[PDB]
């Protein structure tokens, strides 16, 4: 330590290879929200790439994002094959809920509207 | 109460793999004692150990897996054990649940310094078996630890 | 990890010959009849670890220091000297001679 | 069956909103993980029964680490850890009030010795008494 920071050391954030990605987003939001292979959710800066938040998850199958979807400013995700469903607020960068759903292999995830607005989330697994 | 375990040995000019009964091994696993019963050389098989180790080559020991599902061996430098007077110690690693693991074998002494040995030295095995079961390693001490610290505390 | 505590546990083996060397001109696997002696202590770690490397020196004259890898992204430098078995229960005149 | 940790992280003097972007609670060195919502509290899901060590990972602030032992039936507890003397019981609440301590110490400031530093050198003294005893 020493408090000589950057004098020698130097870090490289990597995210795995992305296994899902959004871009649709507000112009000045600039921000793109990606989960990839590693398990990871990150959001990358539009203008240079760089990691804004990153959000690291259980190395092994048990937290492996299975679907992306991306509704007005949070992203919602679906993980360890539909056990677990999130939402992460993009811009402060943190959950909005956290939410454990039943047995039965996840296999489609959508969205669903009442008259003019979307408002729930519909979640399919085999059964 | 007690089994008993083939022991090869084999010697050769080429230091090929031809493994010959020597010994058998009766490990009693009660009270784990292992004592081994081999037949003393011969003169062929003296002149054949003569020549492995004016070669420097192995002497090789091995014993069946379980009392043909298998082998472990070893060897050591026949010259060697032909400069300790037939002096060795083969030692039996198992593990915890009581299954052959290996056969490790050792002069005493090791090395060789060039001592010209003649034959009549040749006709006793002084061999020391031994059993090692697996050692437990000790874990971490608290009680001194927390007695001694209470001590100090007070 | 030990399963009976719940607590991640160090375990250092050492190696150490008698008080005169075997040999010293020159070591070899064939020529090894003693065997050395195992010096053993466990000490309780209190967090967990995801990857260990020995600091390596090209002529190994600095001391040795172990880069405990934590899940929290630290890189722990622990001293290897505090992992020494030899360190005993009860403090002696030996042991403060050696510190 | 299968049970969850709750819990709350605030930093003194800080909101959430800075903090919470880069912090992971931890159950169990990673083997279970989860990440604080907006606000600054945290849930963790698929917690089987028996003893877990919870540790809010945060490189701003750090978090006293704090055990929870959940049984079978239903009913869970939280204490301080002590890996020494494990037996011991020291409660606390339940909806984890991990406060934090402020930012750690990561950083050895520099010595930067005086000269009433060097008044009284050891061996400026070992080397001094031969020179009283050179003069007599
Ligand atoms: C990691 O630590 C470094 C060093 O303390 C932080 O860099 C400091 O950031 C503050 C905030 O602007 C500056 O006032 C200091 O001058 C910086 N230090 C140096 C040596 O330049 C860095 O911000 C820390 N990282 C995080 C994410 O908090
Ligand atoms: C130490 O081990 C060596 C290797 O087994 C022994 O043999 C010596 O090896 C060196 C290196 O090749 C030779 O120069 C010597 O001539 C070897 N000695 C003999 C007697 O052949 C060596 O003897 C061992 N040292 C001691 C003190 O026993
Ligand atoms: C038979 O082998 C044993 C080894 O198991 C020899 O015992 C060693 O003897 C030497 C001196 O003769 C001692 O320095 C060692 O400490 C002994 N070893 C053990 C383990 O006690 C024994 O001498 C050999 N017998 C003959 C006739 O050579």
């Amino acid at each position: 330590y020493e408090d000589q920071v950057g004098k020698f050391d130097w870090r490289q954030q990597y995210v795995g290879k992305v296994k899902f990605a959004s871009l649709e987003f507000s112009p000045g939001s600039k921000k793109l929200v990606v989960a990839t292979e590693k398990n990871v959710i990150a959001a990358l800066n539009s203008r240079t790439g760089e990691i804004l938040w990153r959000h690291v998850d259980k190395g092994t199958a048990e937290g492996a994002v299975d679907a992306m979807l991306l509704h007005g400013q949070d992203v919602i995700t679906v993980s360890n094959g539909g056990r677990i469903m999130r939402s992460w607020e993009t811009n402060i960068g943190g959950l909005n809920w956290e939410i454990t759903l039943d047995s039965g292999s996840f296999q489609a995830l959508g969205l669903v509207g009442l008259q003019e607005s979307v408002r729930y989330i519909a979640v399919l697994k085999k059964t | 109460g007690t089994v008993g375990l083939l022991l090869e040995h084999s010697f050769e000019i080429d230091d090929s793999a031809n493994f010959r009964k020597r010994g058998s091994l009766l490990w009693n696993q009660q009270d784990g004692t292992l004592s081994l019963s081999q037949r003393q050389l011969s003169e062929e098989e003296r002149g054949r150990l003569r020549d492995v180790a004016a070669l420097n080559g192995l002497y090789r020991v091995r014993i069946p897996r379980r009392p043909a599902g298998g082998y472990v061996s070893s060897f050591v430098p026949a010259c060697s054990l032909v400069e300790s007077h037939l002096s060795d110690q083969l030692t039996l690693h198992v593990d915890v649940a009581g299954n052959v693991v290996g056969v490790s074998v050792v002069t005493h002494p090791g090395g060789c310094r060039g001592h010209e040995v003649e034959d009549v030295d040749l006709e006793l095995f002084n061999t020391s078996v031994q059993l090692q079961p697996p050692t437990t390693a000790p874990g971490p001490e608290t009680a001194a630890f927390i007695e001694r610290l209470e001590m100090e505390q007070a | 990890w030990n399963t009976k505590a719940r607590r991640n546990e160090f375990t250092v083996l050492e190696l150490y010959e008698g008080t005169e060397q075997y040999n010293a001109t020159a070591f070899s696997s064939l020529d090894r009849p003693q065997l050395p002696q195992v010096l053993q202590q466990s000490y309780i770690f209190p967090s967990s670890i995801s990857a260990m490397e020995a600091t390596i020196t090209e002529r190994g004259i600095t001391s040795r220091h172990l880069l405990i890898g934590l899940p929290s992204g630290a890189i722990l430098s622990l001293p290897k000297a505090l992992l020494d078995p030899r360190r005993p229960e009860i403090p002696t005149e030996q042991s403060r001679e050696e510190n | 069956d299968r049970f969850k940790i709750e819990g709350r992280a605030v930093v003194p003097g800080v909101k959430p909103q800075d903090w919470i972007s880069a912090a992971r609670v931890l159950v169990d060195g990673e083997e279970h993980v989860g990440f604080l919502k907006t606000d600054g509290s945290f849930v963790v899901h698929d917690i089987p029964s028996g003893s877990y060590v919870v540790e809010v990972v945060s490189p701003a602030y750090r978090f006293d680490p704090v055990r929870v032992d959940i049984t079978s039936k239903g009913k869970m507890r939280a204490r301080y850890v002590n890996y020494i003397k494990t037996s011991e019981v020291v409660r606390l609440p339940y909806p984890l009030q991990m406060k934090s301590s402020g930012p750690p110490s990561y950083f050895i400031k520099r010595e930067s010795w005086g000269w009433t530093d060097f008044l009284m050198n050891p061996m400026v003294m070992m080397m001094v008494l031969p020179l009283l005893i050179f003069v007599l």
